[PDB]
């Protein structure tokens, strides 16, 4: 899982 | 104002700050990092092939162009050929966009982007270039092959997707969701992971389709030492359909990857690192996800390394079906100080888990001691750089070995860019609070999001022996009052069961957990705010979430009724949950901006957050987890696709609001990454200008050993598959 910003 | 399908000339560019992290490393650690970086950057080129049919050719053409003439030399040629400086800048921004996405589609939004200048002027520049004087056949052939697709905005090309209305290279162009589902059923039936696979459908002389499931590997059809993969390389019959399992996808790229992983192994710090790298080498050489899983187990066991890394076909956000992995690899350096906050979050985690709105019977059996670090990226290869990661994704590993939570500190830093003017849709006083606290809340939200969010929840599984991993006898579904009636069977995963909504649904769940636990007067001490400070984070955190749900409409496609970005769809869903609670907690109001153009305002009622918001959210989160744990895809879909529905129903009129959201959108910035170079003995770090030209230079200098060989490789691999699209 990636946290995108 | 922005135009859809082009990167604006004035798009923001930032350079990752990696110097201090790099300076900390010992000689051995630098060499380890050096080779793993090379592995990652090589592997990242596969993403071109995983993006669009033309992407590998466009990369090869840009790479050729800028190797012969750097941005300043090429400027002189381009302007002598009639381009304005503005048109030349448009070409630099385009090239920088392609490099930084590893494709001509945005990684965040899945929309095509094209160069913002006339095709015929760019032709003049490319065909008169020094690249073309040196290799006329190669450059003319590339331009012939990809120039039309570089520019075309025919409707069916504007978005990634399955079927005739979108582009995807995870599948041949004739595949539909039907084909993807049939292939998933097959894959599952053979206990074969989709992650490192593509699906091609070809018809014979009688129009009967044949399916090829192609695994990514160095090795091809020839025999090799392995048994577990080679025994699978054969034809099958499945529900009347011919299926062949093959391998060799991206072979000469993955060959470069493994060369560098081998060299890194010489500098491994410990035996976990040596064994994990051996298993990845096996995975990429043979095409074995089981080997990647073994490697991943060793990787979880490697606690607190100075140089942290992960690599492979990891995340399944961009597969239209939602189970295949896009290649990525990263190398990052531990940051002891910034890690501190997350280490003590680990000190109240097992407790905080009990505060989530589901029974302990829906929570993991054993609480494994959490691994949460803050890292500074040196390399994050592939389509985009996340701010935080929670991995591996293999749920069987997640429950028996554990998982790592990473926050990428020097990426977070970049994402902390917010002017008051760019703070759209907020009333005046709300803007002030936002600039104060958004940074603080992020750790609050991302902390909870990875550890307690992705890290929480049990999957109910029935083994081949109809023996459950839970107590079928006493576990009660808190929504229905009944005993559990559905679960996951062998070979089924989160992605295989929930397919197209798996990523967004799970991001929604993790976000909801963060938002929920952000109400906690204690969690605001671990990060440390404990007062009005604590409460300020709260109102802002919730204001941010509801504003984000509005902004999210940029990433919805009305004609396709389709959401294009998992995290944005999830924030819209949370917004709709809070809007559903009514009682004037949150409203969205159409307005007119000071520029005379349509605007809007988000109104959040702070005095109703705990009285209205929290029970709405608690109920929602409970429902999400129950349907995930029970693998109830019909229910999960019904619930989630319900909130994700976009209509122009009053009072919100979301479809109208969307037009306004697009009018005032801001382009996400491009991030330049450094290079490491092995100058004889020592490793040096090379840094670049924070600009489209610096980004181009960073790639121009990225493969000094074999750049032209990689151009040829990508070109060849694209050409081999050309008939599929
Ligand atoms: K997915
Ligand atoms: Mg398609
Ligand atoms: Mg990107
Ligand atoms: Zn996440």
């Amino acid at each position: 899982y990636g946290g995108f910003m | 104002a922005d135009t859809q399908y082009i990167l604006p000339n004035d798009i923001g560019v930032s350079s990752l700050d990696s110097r201090e992290a790099f300076r900390l490393l010992s000689p051995t650690e630098r060499l380890y990092a050096y080779h793993l970086s090379r592995a990652a950057w090589y592997g990242g080129l596969a993403v071109l092939l995983q993006t669009s049919p033309e992407a590998p050719y466009i990369y090869a053409l840009l790479s050729r162009l800028f190797r012969a003439q750097d941005p300043d030399q090429l400027r002189q040629h381009a302007l002598a050929e009639g381009l304005t400086e503005e048109e030349y800048q448009a070409f630099l921004v385009y090239a920088a966009g392609v490099y930084s996405n590893m494709g001509n589609y945005k990684s965040f939004g899945d929309t095509k982007f094209v160069p913002n200048l006339p095709k015929e002027k760019l032709e003049r520049v490319i065909l008169g270039s020094e690249a073309a004087q040196q290799h006329p056949e190669e450059v003319r052939g590339l331009w012939q092959t990809c120039g039309e697709l570089m520019f075309s905005l025919e409707p069916r090309l504007r978005h990634l997707g399955l079927g005739k209305e979108g582009i995807t290279t995870y599948f041949s162009g004739n595949c539909t969701m039907e084909d993807a589902k049939l292939a998933q059923d097959f894959l599952d039936s053979q206990n074969l992971s989709a992650y490192n696979t593509r699906l091609f459908k070809e018809v014979d002389g009688c129009g009967k389709p044949y399916y090829e499931v192609r695994l990514a590997s160095v090795l091809g059809s020839e025999p090799s030492l392995d048994s577990e993969v080679t025994s699978k390389l054969k034809s099958y019959e499945f529900r009347g359909s011919p299926f062949q399992v093959t391998r060799g996808d991206y072979a000469p790229i993955l060959q470069k990857v493994v060369e560098q992983l081998e060299k890194a192994k010489a500098y491994a710090a410990n035996s976990h690192q040596g064994q994990m790298l051996a298993q990845y080498i096996e995975s990429f050489t043979q095409g074995s996800i089981e080997a990647h899983k073994r490697g991943s187990r060793f990787w979880i066991q490697d606690k607190g390394p100075i140089v942290e890394s992960y690599i492979g076909f990891i995340e399944s956000y961009r597969d239209p079906f939602g189970s295949r992995g896009e290649f990525e690899g990263f190398v990052a350096v531990v940051n002891k100080a910034m890690s501190a906050k997350f280490e003590r979050l680990v000190a109240s985690a097992e407790q905080l888990l009990k505060e989530l709105p589901w029974p302990p019977t829906f929570e993991k059996d054993k609480f494994l001691t959490p691994d949460f670090t803050s890292l500074d990226v040196l390399t994050f290869a592939g389509s985009g750089i996340p701010a935080g990661i929670n991995i591996p994704n293999y749920d069987d590993l997640r429950q028996t070995e554990g998982f790592k939570n990473v926050s990428l500190g020097n990426v977070l830093a970049v994402a902390y860019a917010t002017q008051r003017e760019k703070l759209t849709f907020l009333e005046e006083d709300d803007k002030d609070l936002y600039i104060l606290w958004k940074g603080p809340s992020f750790d609050v939200q991302v902390g909870l999001h990875a550890l307690l969010g992705h890290g929480s929840g049990k999957l109910f599984v029935q083994d081949e022996k109809g023996a459950f991993n839970f107590d079928q006898e006493t576990v009660i579904n808190p929504e229905t009052g009944e005993q559990i009636q559905s679960w996951y069977r062998c070979g089924e995963t989160w992605d295989s069961k929930f397919s197209t909504i798996a990523s967004s649904y799970e991001e929604c769940r993790a976000e909801s957990v963060g938002l929920y636990l952000s109400l906690h007067p204690q969690v605001l001490e671990i990060f440390g705010f404990e007062g009005a400070d604590a409460e300020d984070v709260i109102y802002v955190n919730w204001l941010n979430m509801v504003r984000a749900g509005l902004l999210a409409l940029e990433f919805y496609t009305p004609e396709a009724f389709n959401w294009r970005q998992a995290h944005m769809q999830a924030r819209f869903v949370i917004l709709r949950v809070l809007l559903e609670a009514g009682e004037g907690l949150v409203t969205i109001t159409p307005t007119t901006g000071s520029d005379g153009r349509p605007d809007a305002r988000v109104r959040l009622d702070r005095s109703k957050i705990r009285s209205v918001g929290k029970p709405a959210l608690e109920r929602f989160l409970r429902r999400l987890q129950v349907l995930k744990s029970t693998g109830d895809v019909a229910g999960g879909r019904a619930l989630y696709e319900g909130y994700a529905t976009v209509t122009d129903a009053p009072p919100e009129s979301f479809l109208t609001l969307r037009d306004t959201v697009l009018l005032r959108k801001e382009s996400r910035k491009l991030i330049v990454q450094p290079n490491t170079r092995l100058e004889g003995s020592d490793v040096q770090l090379l840094e670049y200008e924070a600009s489209a030209a610096g980004l181009i230079r960073s790639f121009s200098e990225r493969f000094p050993e074999d750049g032209p060989e990689l151009e040829e490789i990508l070109t060849q691999l694209a050409t081999a598959d050309a008939r599929f699209w």
